């Protein structure tokens, strides 16, 4: 299935990346940044521009001449939300090992579209869209993502709201805990990657003591989460988790229309959702402000430090 | 529960929804729209003079329970002659409708929605809905529509089916006649069920909708499935390539501060607190929001500029906050990212400059650029009270807004500086 | 508020009224009775095998909101089938319905009645009631129909139509045809409005009737207003000369206990006390309620002998109130009058002699023979625990009670005696 594409999350430092829309303000302004930072940038890809060299790297007309080229091993996505459907689909046809896309405003529609030939394949793997991107660091770094607050350490963290993302990374960073993996899936219902294969990916993975899990209001991804950590991170020899649920205090809602809201959901995004985190084991905050804390006394308490 | 916080998806009166599925070919009561009472008359007599439904077109949770300044019950209402619909539509058209959701500021009932009375002998819950857990869209019938459905999904699980499509194969036609078949449709009109819902399903994948909400899909007293309501709730994300029907937006049904904000691409979501923000994130607006209840306090109105918003956009933001009058002690509360911070700190530069903002701005900006925005604070020298902790931020808001209320009370004038 | 203390009116089943009024010769949807789903099925193969309505025959407050013990919600059910006919039958027949008004001690659903389904047009509301206010019979009318009547009464009193009628000319049907068009019938229909409440009239005076309620009387899809509901409240006084109404009166409705105290002319009350009474009359008995809840008892099941019953039916009464195990303590309180004293006295000798009531009698008796009572008390030579002062009794009963259940607590038994 398209799940054993999981291990695809974890890149290194030797991850070779391109980034389609090449030209774009944002594309142009944080591939400077990547480059800065150090991730192995080795061109770029924009339809009717390519065929040059741009930023002191070529550029070409699609994704197939950049891989034939290059063998950039991952790629990430900076075109209009008009035109994002079709870049996703040709990076999914050009086997991309790990495809981002960072953009807002993907039309549901195109988004199944893309999503159901995504599981229908197994050699690919998507992390968006409206996605901050993932992170090694001190190796490289993709997407939309603040690396001046990065440092490698024993900690993962995944979460849904990209900026929240950042703040959990910042928390950490302070308290000097370091970052193994963070990946924010994206808060859009229809998107590449869920809870549950970052889970297992940090479960699996002896770089990362502690999780991060940061979860909002709506829908029913964190029920997952829950009882994924139930089955598999029980008893002895269980590395310690820490979540957060934005929204814990919040209007009711707007209760616009029924069906897929309620009728065919968990009917989830309330106060039971942090009683599924506490039955699983899952120790949680009552406020974004200590996630650091937080995380360094489960640390101390099982006396990891 | 549900979202609300991102995104407002667009939600259109009855009678559109109700012609975009005569269009469609959906079988379906004659309606028509009326603005005054005098097409009222026209439309009841054209309609023969009798057995006419007028139905209040307000977007609302509650219609059927609220309360008109006129002093009239319900949004739905039964008349027999052209003469009492034109009295019942003179107590609607121009009148403002009170319910729960509203509480007090009521939406104004502008047009009404004019059709005629059909007996229903079944009710029929049906609703085409994208959903994650099926991957697509998925096609959920019942046969206890025109009661509220949570209820009776939630004791009886097994009564409501649900069956997913797949989307390149598109919808076949001996799927619809064993979704009928499964609700208990009688076996003589379980074709035009299927035909129902096949035209339904076009117009689903056409508009770029999100749910389609038919309730009751009732079969008359003499065959021909007929659709009463067809609640309608699209994407918002698909505004750029669906432009007939985002242009038939309703603005009446917001504040204008709401129509401001989406002049502009900025979400905003008003409350009954009085600190105001402007976040960047819906989390982070969620996050802001729970930590400033933890100290006591409760946010006002509160924004969100997205990402890669220009300076002007954030100066329309602040003077979208300093528009309402509730806010005391307003926090910029922005982290980095794709959303440059050295543009929000020329835009909180030129916003304070301009609009004589003399309120705490208790500003918190990283990520991506702090250099050149807290070079430019520092070189703005202003009152802009710069702050790097999210806890601490909170904190100083809150006693800001508690300060600033404090103040007002004691008739005094208060100037907010960093310590030196 | 009501009576409820003086006199259970015969409420009859819905079918019974149903076919009072198809003999009558009133426009009625075609009915019958179902003992068993054979003739249920049969029933509804008879009507057309589809389109049926099955209504549960139970006397409560509740009808369309209980619960059966097979677990279905609500009386009412809409079949279209006669199989699911049948099995919805087998869900109701020789079930315990439970409503609120039971709560715990629901009445069993001996019989369905199946109806053929109509579509009503318009809902009005009817009633014929005897009342003081016009001192006579009033047809009251209003187009408020299938919806609680008082809400509207109170809040719009104008639109409930009221007119009174002079029994001795009887009825006259201009007065019909006025109700009709002050209600705001069709002026098509009004003349078979009018022979319905002609016909509605003479059978409230035929069967010594006290309120006909009507509701909702609906005119049909096609015309020809037919009544959906017929609750008809009776007289209890008229028992002696409408013989055929009270002998179809249902017993299986309450406990054997009021079919036993009916049986002998006596009122019964029960409640959630435990201390008995038996009262002369409804105001004393009203009365020793206040008192007994003043002093912080709370009364058991109390009696009402009526006047002039002999000492049989007090001893009867003796036996239905030890037949109850939550009494504790029982006070006779009877003051004289009709119901000579004397013969209560001889009644509490015979029964307390008889069935071993070993429980604390405060007898009060006074009265037109209080030397005769008071003698044979004293010569009967028992615990018969004699009082003469209203507050004194309820002082004395209240803490006997209170001495009773706290013996049975320490496990020791008791004897009580006057002072001497
Ligand atoms: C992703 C995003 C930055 C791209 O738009 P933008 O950079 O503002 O504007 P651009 O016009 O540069 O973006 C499209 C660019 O890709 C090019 N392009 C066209 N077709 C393309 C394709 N199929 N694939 C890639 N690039 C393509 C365009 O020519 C353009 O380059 P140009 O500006 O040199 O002409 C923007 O849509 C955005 O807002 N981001 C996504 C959602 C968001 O709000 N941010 C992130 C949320 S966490």
């Amino acid at each position: 299935s398209y799940t054993a594409s999981r291990q695809h999350l974890y890149v290194d430092k030797n991850t070779k990346i391109i980034c389609q829309g090449f030209t774009g303000k944002q594309g142009t302004f944080h591939s400077q940044q990547a480059l800065e930072y150090g991730t192995k940038l080795v061109g770029g890809t924009t339809p009717g521009k390519g065929g040059q060299t741009h930023l002191g790297l070529p550029v070409f007309n699609t994704v197939k001449e950049a891989k034939e080229q290059t063998g950039a091993t991952a790629s990430v996505i900076y075109v209009p939300p008009p035109f994002a459907a079709a870049a996703i689909n040709e990076a999914i046809e050009a086997e991309i090992p790990l495809v981002v896309c960072i953009t807002e405003g993907i039309p549901q529609q195109d988004m199944v579209r893309v999503k159901h030939k995504l599981l229908r394949q197994e050699k690919t793997r998507l992390i968006g869209p409206n996605c901050p991107g993932v992170i090694n660091p001190g190796e490289c770094k993709i997407g939309i993502m603040p690396g001046h607050i990065h440092k490698k350490g024993r900690i993962g963290i995944v979460s849904r709201s990209g900026t929240l993302t950042y703040e959990a990374v910042h928390q950490t960073t302070q308290v000097g805990l370091g970052q193994s993996l963070c990946v924010g899936i994206g808060g859009d219902p229809f998107n590449g990657t869920d809870f549950i294969d970052c889970l297992e990916i940090f479960l699996n993975d002896s770089a990362t003591e502690g999780i991060i899990l940061i979860g909002e209001i709506g829908g029913n991804a964190e029920e997952n989460a829950a009882e994924f950590l139930k089955q598999h991170n029980s008893g002895p020899n269980s590395k310690p988790v820490v979540s957060f649920i934005a929204g814990l205090t919040a209007p009711p809602g707007r209760r616009m229309g029924h069906a897929g809201a309620i009728i065919a959901g968990g009917k989830g995004g309330a106060k039971e959702k942090i009683s599924a985190l506490q039955s699983a084991g899952v120790v949680v905050s009552m406020s974004p402000a200590q996630l650091g804390t937080t995380i360094y006394k489960e640390f101390e308490k099982r006396k990891m430090l | 529960e549900n979202l609300y916080f991102q995104s407002m998806n667009l939600s259109l009166h009855e009678y559109m929804s109700m012609e975009l599925l005569q269009e469609a070919g959906v079988s379906v009561p004659k309606g028509y729209v009326a603005k005054s009472p005098d097409e009222a008359y026209a439309i009841a007599k054209k309609l023969g003079s009798k057995d006419v439904v007028i139905k209040a077109q307000v977007l609302a949770g509650g219609r059927g329970k609220g309360t008109f300044e006129s002093g009239l019950k319900g949004g739905v209402k039964i008349v027999f002659s052209p003469e009492e619909a034109k009295a019942v539509s003179s107590q609607m058209i121009g009148k403002k409708l009170f319910t729960k959701q509203t509480g007090e500021k009521g939406r104004i009932c502008n047009q009404v929605l004019v059709c005629e009375r059909k007996y229903p002998r079944r009710e029929y819950y049906f609703a085409i809905t994208m959903e994650r857990s099926f991957q697509g869209p998925v096609l959920i019938g019942s046969s206890h529509g025109g009661v509220n459905i949570e209820d009776v999904a939630a004791e009886s699980p097994e009564a409501i089916i649900k069956e997913p499509i797949d989307i390149e194969e598109g919808i076949k036609k001996e799927q619809a006649l064993q979704l009928a078949q499964k609700m208990g449709f009688p076996p003589n009109i379980v074709e035009s069920a299927a035909e129902n819902m096949v035209k339904l399903y076009s117009l689903f994948l056409k508009y770029d909708a999100t749910m389609i909400e038919i309730n009751p899909m009732v079969e008359d007293s003499d065959g021909a499935v007929l659709c009463m309501d067809a609640k309608i709730n699209f994407d918002s994300n698909s505004a750029y390539r669906q432009k007939k029907i985002f242009d038939l937006q309703d603005w009446t049904q917001e504040d204008e501060r709401d129509k401001d904000a989406a002049k502009a691409n900025l979400n905003y979501i008003g409350l009954d607190g009085n600190i105001g923000c402007l976040v960047n994130g819906a989390g982070l607006a969620m996050a802001t929001m729970d930590i400033i209840k933890l100290h006591g306090g409760t946010p006002a109105n509160f924004l969100d500029v997205g990402g890669g918003a220009t300076v002007h956009q954030v100066t329309e933001a602040f003077k979208l906050i300093t528009s309402d009058k509730k806010v005391l002690a307003i926090l910029v509360n922005i982290f980095g990212g794709i959303m440059r911070c050295d543009v929000i700190a020329q835009g909180i530069v030129m916003a304070v400059k301009d609009l004589e903002i003399k309120i705490p701005v208790v500003v918190r900006l990283q990520g991506t650029r702090v250099d050149d925005a807290k070079a430019l604070i520092a070189d703005s020298g202003l009152k802009i009270l710069a702050c790097d902790d999210l806890d601490e931020a909170a904190r100083m808001v809150v006693k800001l807004s508690e300060i600033v209320t404090l103040a007002k009370q004691a008739h005094v004038d208060v100037k907010f500086q960093l310590p030196i």
